């Protein structure tokens, strides 16, 4: 146990699963849905994953 | 007998070979081995006629003799004599009751003399250190072999002595002598001297855990087994000195001062010099294995440098059955050789400033050194070789050095100029000289050859003369901006064009890896606690800023390379229209369209070749952040 939750953190990088994947956070999926609105409505199957997780990456 | 004479001289030969300090290496005397009287294996009427209770006492006395060695009367000693056995005939005509109970007795006789040849034989000099305390331990239980049957011979005198009491005094030392004749036939079976003969030991203990009578037997020859051992890894460990009278050893020493000298391109030391045999480790310090020579090796490569070093304390402790102290000595003594050469290596012939002033050149800190070189430098570049002579460049180097104000770090004072004369086509001509090949040299020390051997240089040096290029065909295309303070507004536009990109890339290298990698290095470089750790910053640095670079591509961007080739083209011509009209408007303006063709057709397949790669989509980003030649065509696909 004591390893697990000192020098790993197990409960704290799985309350952020909760807050995301799960969307247990709706203002991040709001703000997300928000700003990538057009990109979401249009087909993303003619668009390249890469600008995507770019975007993201600053989303966050 | 006779076959063992051979194997003595080939082993004396090896260990000849080895050592060449030791010389004559010295062997026992002949008469040591011609005369038989060493070992403890050096009138008779038929005993049909005689009753049963003499014959008892008879075979009782003759057996007596038989147990420690030296022959019976009625029992003889084969003269066939198989490899590393014995074998003894008792005769058929004993009566069979006695007979059949001497039979049972008579193994211990047999697991008596194979013993005790053995003893003479692994011994003496040409079977090494090991061998010799196996043998002095094992001699030992022979004495007590002895003591055994003198009193019972006491006992047997005073008419008070029967089979079955002789039987059963012998049974519990008949077991000793089982398990110490399997050990010797596998140490002799196996050619094993050693450490191989302290592996058969280590499994030997492990194998028996359920008896105490044969496991105490292994443990102690271990421990006696060792001691040798324990006093060569003292000096393999604390020293960088060995005295290694008889080479048996998991490291030897192969000299390499044959090839290299004043500075190792062969990192030796990690490689050939000092260097380990897995079949030789005892099979628990396999574990410790790269450990140990390391610990020793750091100490040579410090007092090579001249730089005394010692050990942190010394231990000399024996094996002990499953449990280890000496593997945290290991440990303890490899921290104190590792800590004391890094923190050596850092204040005395500090690398720090070494490869601050490595950056500042061919990773290129100061750009103002080398704008006064090209200046001054450029007319002498640009003509062909044979034209150069190497004290012109050297006068610029000291002046571009001493004028500018990289002459405050201190290492810069083996600095030299040359060449690549063969230039891009080495990545994976000698016809001009300056616009072909522009480069730096600098020659290491020895506590800085093991870390920036030649082929790293070699490596920023190829880094460095692509930069070159760029570095050179932008001020070609500024000298042609000022000399505009008729002409064609396409020619503008394409100037700007041209000028905007090689900035670019040049921009986007020096930001993407020249500050950020370096950033990362700093770091690693407060976070090294080895020398293998520093090694390992260095080659991972090394190898991301190489791949890092737009050097390395699978084709090396013939789109680039016509690029420049274009650029060169651009900055002569139009240049060559602007004197030739001092001193129309379709001659000028049709070469002006072929390179503005050539530059876009360039310009456009790399940018498609930049997108296949895919951040790393921040170079497309950053070099048409305006959006426009972002993407000017689809990019055409088959029809099939």
């Amino acid at each position: 146990l004591d390893v697990l939750n000192k020098k790993y953190s197990l409960l704290d990088h799985m309350q952020a699963m909760r807050r995301y994947l799960l969307l247990g956070q709706g203002d991040f999926i709001r703000h997300l849905m928000d700003l990538l609105k057009p990109e979401l409505v249009r087909p993303a199957t003619t668009l390249y994953q890469h600008n995507l997780t770019g975007i993201l990456e600053t989303a966050v | 007998l006779q076959q063992s004479l051979e194997l003595k001289r080939k082993m004396l030969r090896d260990k000849q070979n080895k050592k060449n300090s030791g010389q004559h290496l010295p062997i026992f005397p002949a008469w040591v081995y011609e005369r038989p009287a060493l070992i403890g294996d050096f009138t008779a009427l038929p005993i049909g006629t005689l009753p049963l209770a003499s014959q008892e006492s008879a075979v009782v006395e003759d057996l007596l003799y038989v147990l420690v060695g030296v022959d019976g009367r009625y029992v003889s000693a084969q003269p066939l004599a198989g490899r590393q056995s014995r074998t003894f005939l008792v005769d058929p005509n004993l009566d069979l009751s006695i007979r059949e109970l001497v039979h049972r007795i008579l193994p211990v006789a047999a697991s008596y003399s194979a013993v005790t040849r053995f003893i003479e034989e692994k011994s003496s000099f040409e079977y090494g250190q090991v061998n010799h305390a196996l043998a002095a331990a094992m001699r030992t239980l022979v004495k007590e072999h002895l003591i055994l049957v003198s009193q019972l011979e006491q006992l047997h005198r005073q008419g008070l002595l029967s089979l079955q009491k002789l039987w059963f005094y012998i049974q519990p030392a008949m077991r000793t002598m089982d398990i110490l004749a399997s050990l010797a036939t596998s140490v002799d079976k196996g050619e094993c001297l050693g450490g191989s003969t302290l592996s058969l030991l280590h499994d030997r203990s492990f194998s028996y855990t359920g008896d105490s009578q044969a496991q105490e037997l292994c443990l102690y020859l271990t421990k006696a087994a060792s001691a040798p051992y324990f006093e060569v890894l003292e000096k393999w460990i604390y020293r960088g000195i060995i005295h290694d009278p008889y080479s048996e050893f998991m490291v030897e020493e192969h000299e390499l001062r044959k090839e290299r000298i004043q500075e190792d391109y062969n990192d030796k030391y990690w490689d050939q010099r000092y260097t380990i045999v897995q079949q030789q480790i005892p099979s628990f310090l396999q574990k410790m294995a790269d450990k140990i020579l390391s610990t020793g090796k750091y100490l040579n490569v410090v007092r090579e440098c001249g730089h005394d070093v010692t050990c942190p304390v010394a231990k000399e402790i024996i094996y002990t059955l499953k449990e280890r102290a000496y593997v945290e000595q290991i440990e303890k003594a490899f921290n104190y050789a590792s800590k004391v050469l890094l923190d050596f290596l850092m204040e005395e012939k500090e690398l720090v400033a070494h490869l601050r002033s490595i950056k500042r050149y061919f990773l290129m800190d100061q750009g103002d050194f080398f704008v006064h070189f090209m200046d001054l430098a450029e007319e002498e570049l640009r003509k062909p070789v044979e034209d150069i002579t190497p004290p012109r460049l050297e006068a610029l180097l000291e002046l571009a050095l001493r004028m500018s104000t990289a002459n405050t770090d201190p290492f810069k004072d083996d600095l030299k100029i040359d060449l690549m004369p063969h230039d891009l086509i080495t990545q994976l001509e000698l016809a001009l000289s300056g616009l072909e090949a522009f480069s730096f040299d600098y020659i290491v020390k020895w506590p800085l050859s093991l870390i920036i051997n030649r082929k790293a240089l070699t490596r920023y040096q190829m880094l460095f003369r692509h930069m070159f290029y760029c570095k050179h065909v932008e001020r070609q295309l500024c000298s042609v901006w000022i000399s505009n303070k008729q002409w064609f507004a396409g020619a503008f536009t394409l100037r700007q064009r041209m000028l905007n990109f090689v900035q670019n890339i040049q921009y986007y290298m020096m930001f993407e890896v020249m500050e950020p990698t370096w950033h990362i290095l700093e770091k690693n470089l407060k976070s090294a606690s080895n020398i293998d750790d520093v090694l390992g910053h260095h080659t991972g640095f090394l190898d991301t800023c190489l791949k890092d670079c737009m050097l390395t591509n699978p084709e090396l961007l013939k789109v680039f390379s016509k690029l420049m080739s274009v650029c060169v083209m651009f900055t002569n011509c139009m240049q060559k229209f602007t004197q030739s009209m001092k001193l129309l408007v379709s001659g000028f303006e049709a070469t002006i369209n072929k390179f503005d063709k050539n530059f876009s057709a360039h310009l456009l397949d790399l940018l498609a070749r930049l997108s296949i790669y895919s951040g790393m989509a921040s170079v497309i980003s950053r070099l048409d952040f305006n959006g426009f030649y972002t993407e000017r065509l689809e990019r055409l696909s088959a029809e099939r």
